[PDB]
């Protein structure tokens, strides 16, 4: 009934954790934008019409 | 005013307690602060894209 | 036929004329009896006829015997407050144990009714579902209302197949 | 099966069979299957006509009052049920879509008239 | 008065006192076998917090849920000793018996 | 439905949403019913959470409850 | 073959041709369904007459092609009906087949539904504890001002021109994606000469 | 079978030798005809005063296939089927 | 000032609950219904007079006379005439408050038409739809056929006239149009006919005899009772005419002479009586018959 542990989902929640605050992206490439195609690079997902 | 239903119901329990009064039942909206859909939300509670640079 | 003796004990029908649901407070009925002595009769034929009948009326009460601990018989309960409660049967019928516990420590029947009726609101008549929790499953059960196509076929214009079929 | 937050709402779980649709009022976590688990019965809606010419709905008020009571959201279908009841105002947009409706009317009525002035 | 165990009060007799400040008690249920419609006893263990080591094996206590078990099996501390092992009290009369007979008659104190 | 996971479909690469078209009249009013009925079904709401709040106070510490509590442990005793 | 009681079915068991056939007992009395086993199946054949033609055992309805199914022979439907419980026999127990016995049972109800036959009608209570009619639910509500003035529940629900002002900022928020402006709505809603 | 078929069947008790043998009225009772007490038989002899001793539980000897099919526990494939009017 | 008794008035229901009777072999009459095996006890005489005693009272329990309710006026109220919905729905919607614990004559019942109108329900779209989400045993949403003209004659031959109530008092409210409709077809008949005797022991017996004192027409019934010496039933038949008609010929004519027992029947006989002459001599065969048993 005990139920058996799982280290390394423990162990890869801790990795991700760390890795996602320390490579975290910064302003100047989420909010980057392309203003000839009007997209972001860092996704490559367009900006809505009414914003062109 | 209340929706149609609601008031007629709300008046059919008066009558059934044994009230009287003739006062129209009314919905007070003044507590109700309506603000534009544009108004300047918190900050601190909004999300960030998380990494996956393309 | 069935084993033992009085084998109308071992019946569902017997087990459910107990009259005895003990108020929420209850939670441990012992009983203390002799093997033998005439004065402890109505507690032997209280172990043998009642105690099965108790039980099933009280499913999460421990009830818990013991036999020749001291010169004559007795009940006591321990309720959830903490206080206790001793019951002298010596020299009283199975029946008039049953009777005085019911009196001190049963629901009547009022609590007992008005329980009963919380219960029916659960299965309002009104809803449709499975017939194990509904009375019917679709309106087109109810006379006027337009019936199943697996019984009366819609006429054509009610049909998406040819709602389509005129509109393309 | 909890689900990553979500919340409950009253909506119309579709029941009947192929052309024959039949609508039961639910309160339900609004992640569940439309026709799947519900917490509580709140009515039906019988969209087809019956034999007396009638939309039949069942609304269970005292139940529908207390599940808004406790943090449910209504979807527009469910709102606009309760509106042409008279239990809440009349939506918005059946109101907007009835003025549509006579603005459409309105023209295919003048396109008639200059159509038989013109015979 | 809530806690997070779940038997609040269950008499039994205790069958073990190896354990410092704890008593191992068992306690038995009736349970209805679904077929035969007959009840038999059904037993379990209980671990009791015992702070004066005064359970002796053989005798009836009366245990109370703690409102936190205490340790991985202790839920459950001695309230009350019910029948002493070969020293019982009538509680009917108040004087001590040996089974079905008086130790001290009740006509003693009147 | 697909996942987070799964790749976007090659056929909707260049696919742009354009907005509907907008008829200032009824744009405005539109505008305005929606804010008056939202106010007044925010009022309702706030209605049927008092009442919901005052049946579980009531059913808890109400004077039929506690009347009933007391003839209750009085009928122990 | 053509039965001469089909405009008046109830006439043939009243014949002295149908007492010789069958006399004072059932018309299925002495019918006896073939079958291998002990245990009959659970159904009736489907039906005795299969394009007009005749099955070799037909049932105590088919083989008898003056015996009519219909709600006004009652005295051939007290026959299908247990005489001491009111239940309609199933269909084995007669031997009748499942097409018959469908008729049977739709003639049966249908002579009950006019009172030509004779069931038990028990006795009911009433619906409601109180027969009052004061609740505002049937009676009389007090109507609103509104309804009596005749305007409509809510001032929003009517059509209210926005000032020209407020146009023109949704023209400019909106120039290039813009429709033709539209008007107050017709006050009724028009209909098709 | 036959030889204890008329056994069993010539060996029964009617209502009239019940009413004589215990000297009190045989009374039945109807679920179609409601609460009416129907008297069936009669003493010919006097009429006893003292009821008959109500014991609160019958020792009789019950048969597991009566209760077991009283309790819906009875499942068989073969029992209850349609058979032709006998 | 001086109210005229109602047919619930303690003084009314006691005599005509004791001009109905208690006849137990009609009350409970053997059913044609699924039957079990019967079961048997052994009685003393005194069990046994018990146990007749308690059907008695099951018996009264069974013979309760319904309350004779006024016809309902229609319902015609609006709640809202939302005319922006105008045209935009061609098939009306029907709302019901379903909610559990609400008696039935108090639960809201609107409807939506197409020309916006928010009104009540009538009558009878109120019982059709109480009927489809509280189904009632006995009762259907479609009228059944029997309660026409040409199916309720055919129960009348057959002399099924407690049916025809009993199937009324299933399907139809006390105070509906129809109810009453029936009801009093279903008594004329019996008056027609002089079938009263159908109905004792039963619980519709009284108001069967509401109807004919309220209409005056209790010749034929008091000519029935006095045919079969119940003239304990004609003499308070009578009296409760008078009751309920105080300024009458009769009831005068009952004061000016005192007239008491059987001479309240020929005071009735003179005045108000419409079959005067057969009232006399069928009273009067009577008292010759119970002369011959005295001497
Ligand atoms: S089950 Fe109702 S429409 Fe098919
Ligand atoms: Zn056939």
């Amino acid at each position: 009934k005990k139920v058996r542990p799982r280290l390394i989902a423990e162990l890869a929640r801790r990795v991700r954790a760390l890795r996602e605050q320390l490579n975290r992206p910064r302003d100047s490439q989420l909010y980057a934008v392309d203003y000839e195609t009007l997209t972001r690079p860092f996704s490559g997902r367009r900006l809505p019409v009414r914003a062109w | 005013p209340y929706p149609p239903l609601l008031r007629a119901m709300i008046i059919a329990e008066r009558q059934k307690n044994g009230d009287t009064s003739t006062e129209e039942p009314m919905l007070n909206v003044q507590r109700i602060r309506m603000e534009p859909w544009d108004y300047p939300a918190k900050q601190e509670d909004k999300g960030r894209a998380k990494g996956t640079p393309v | 036929p069935m084993k033992g003796r009085f084998p109308i004990r071992r019946t569902l029908q017997y087990l459910s004329q107990g009259n005895v649901v003990f108020k929420d407070s209850v939670k441990v009925m012992t009983v203390n009896y002799n093997t033998h002595g005439e004065l402890g009769e109505g507690a032997r034929k209280f172990v043998f006829f009642n105690i099965p009948q108790i039980q099933y009326k009280n499913p999460w009460v421990q009830i818990m015997m013991f036999k020749n601990m001291t010169p004559s018989p007795f009940l006591r309960f321990y309720l959830d407050s903490g206080e206790q409660v001793l019951v002298d049967v010596e020299t009283k019928s199975n029946k008039e144990i049953m009777e005085h516990i019911r009196k001190i420590l049963g629901k009547n029947e009022e609590t007992l009714r008005e329980e009963e009726e919380e219960k029916k609101q659960l299965s309002h008549p009104a809803n449709f579902g499975p017939r194990k929790y509904c009375l019917r499953e679709c309106i087109c059960e109810v006379e006027g209302q337009v019936p199943c196509p697996s019984l009366v076929p819609l006429p054509k214009e009610m049909r998406g197949k040819y709602k389509a079929a005129l509109k393309a | 099966k909890a689900y990553r937050g979500g919340h409950l709402t009253i909506r119309l779980a579709l029941g009947g069979c192929t052309n024959r649709p039949f609508y039961r009022i639910v309160a339900a976590h609004n992640k569940c299957p439309r026709d799947g688990r519900f917490v509580e019965q709140l009515g039906s809606y019988d969209p087809l006509p019956n034999s007396h010419g009638e939309k039949l709905v069942a609304l269970n008020l005292d139940r529908i009052r207390h599940w808004i009571g406790c943090g449910a959201h209504l979807s527009k279908p469910m709102e606009k049920l309760l509106g042409l009841a008279g239990f809440f105002p009349l939506h918005p947009m059946m109101i907007t879509n009835a003025e549509r409706l006579r603005r459409k009317r309105a023209r295919e009525v003048l396109l008639a008239s200059q159509k038989t002035d013109a015979e | 008065v809530r806690s997070s165990v779940h038997a609040r009060w269950i008499v039994g007799k205790v069958i073990g006192t190896k354990m410092q400040k704890t008593a191992k008690v068992r306690v038995t249920r009736l349970v209805l076998d679904p077929y035969l419609l007959k009840y038999f006893n059904k037993r379990k263990t209980y671990f009791a917090h015992d702070a004066l080591q005064q359970c002796t094996v053989g005798d009836i206590v009366l245990l109370r849920a703690l409102p936190v078990p205490r340790a991985k099996h202790v839920k459950h501390e001695l309230a009350e000793i019910v029948f002493k092992v070969g020293k019982v009290i009538d509680p009917v009369t108040g004087k001590p018996c040996a089974g079905t007979t008086y130790l001290e008659s009740p006509l003693s104190s009147e | 439905r697909k996942t987070r996971h799964d790749p976007l479909a090659k056929s909707k690469i260049e696919r742009v949403n354009m907005p509907p078209a907008v008829d200032p009249a009824e744009f405005f009013v539109l505008m305005e019913r929606y804010q008056h009925y939202r106010q007044t079904v925010r009022a309702l709401r706030m209605e049927f959470v008092s009442e919901v709040q005052r049946k579980v106070h009531e059913a808890r510490a109400g004077v039929l409850a506690e009347r009933k509590a007391l003839k209750d442990a009085a009928e122990h005793r | 073959p053509i039965s001469p009681y089909k405009d008046e079915p109830w006439k043939y068991l009243e014949s002295e041709e149908y007492q010789e056939r069958y006399g004072s007992r059932p018309v299925w009395a002495d019918y006896r369904r073939n079958h291998k086993g002990g245990v009959p199946p659970q159904r009736t054949r489907k039906t005795c007459i299969r394009r007009n033609k005749v099955v070799g055992n037909p049932c105590p309805i088919c083989r008898d092609h003056k015996l009519h199914v219909d709600f006004r022979n009652v005295k051939l439907l007290e026959q299908f009906v247990c005489a001491h419980t009111g239940i309609i026999f199933y269909a084995p127990y007669t031997g009748v087949c499942v097409k018959q016995h469908k008729r049977l049972t739709q003639a049966i109800q249908k002579a009950r539904d006019h009172g030509l036959l004779i069931y038990h009608i028990p006795q009911v209570e009433p619906r409601d504890l109180d027969f009052s009619t004061s609740h505002g639910a049937v009676s009389a509500t007090p109507p609103a001002p509104t309804l009596v003035s005749g305007d409509p529940w809510y001032p929003w629900y009517n059509w209210k021109q926005p000032p020209e002002r407020e146009l023109s900022r949704l023209r400019r928020l909106y120039q290039g994606h813009l429709q033709e402006e539209s008007g107050p709505p017709p006050e009724s809603m028009p209909k098709m000469p | 079978l036959t030889q204890g078929l008329f056994r069993g069947l010539s060996r029964q008790e009617t209502h009239q030798q019940l009413a004589d043998k215990k000297g009190l009225h045989v009374v039945e009772i109807r679920e179609e005809c409601g609460p009416l007490p129907i008297v069936v038989a009669s003493p010919r002899g006097p009429l006893r005063k003292d009821p008959e001793p109500e014991d609160e539980v019958p020792d009789v000897k019950l048969d597991w296939e009566d209760v077991k099919t009283a309790q819906g526990m009875k499942r068989s494939v073969w029992s209850n089927l349609k058979r032709a009017a006998t | 000032e001086t109210k005229k008794p109602t047919f619930m008035d303690e003084e009314v229901q006691s005599i005509l609950t004791k001009m109905t009777g208690l006849n137990l072999q009609k009350t409970f009459k053997p059913a044609i219904q699924e039957l079990k095996p019967p079961t048997y006890k052994l009685m003393t005489q005194a069990q046994l007079e018990e146990a007749t005693r308690q059907a008695v009272e099951a018996a009264k329990v069974r013979l309760k006379m319904p309350p004779v309710l006024e016809e309902r006026v229609p319902i015609n109220d609006v709640l809202a005439e939302d005319k922006i919905l105008e045209g935009t729905e061609t098939t009306k919607y029907v709302f019901t408050d379903i909610s559990y614990s609400i008696p039935h004559r108090e639960r809201f019942i609107v409807v939506r038409e197409p020309s916006g109108t928010l009104r009540k329900a009538s009558w009878e779209e109120r019982d059709r739809m109480i009927q489809v989400y509280f189904p009632k045993e006995g009762r259907k949403i479609l009228t059944p056929i029997i309660f026409k003209e040409e199916n309720l004659r055919t129960m009348y031959s057959q002399d099924r006239h407690v049916d025809v109530l009993n199937l009324c008092f299933a399907q139809f409210e006390p105070d509906s149009t129809e109810y009453i409709k029936v009801h009093h077809k279903t008594y004329e008949d019996i008056d027609k006919r002089g079938k009263y005797d159908l109905l004792r022991s039963t619980r519709y017996f009284g108001g069967m005899v509401w109807y004919f004192v309220n209409n005056k027409k209790i010749d034929g019934l008091l000519i029935d009772q006095i045919q079969r010496d119940l003239i304990d039933d004609a003499t308070n038949l009578v009296q409760l005419y008078h009751v309920l008609h105080p300024d009458g010929q009769s009831a005068q004519g009952a004061k000016d002479q005192a007239a008491e027992g059987i001479n309240l029947i020929k005071v009735f006989a003179k005045t108000e009586a419409q079959k005067g002459a057969y009232i006399e001599l069928t009273l009067q065969t009577y008292q010759e018959a119970l002369s011959r048993h005295s001497a």
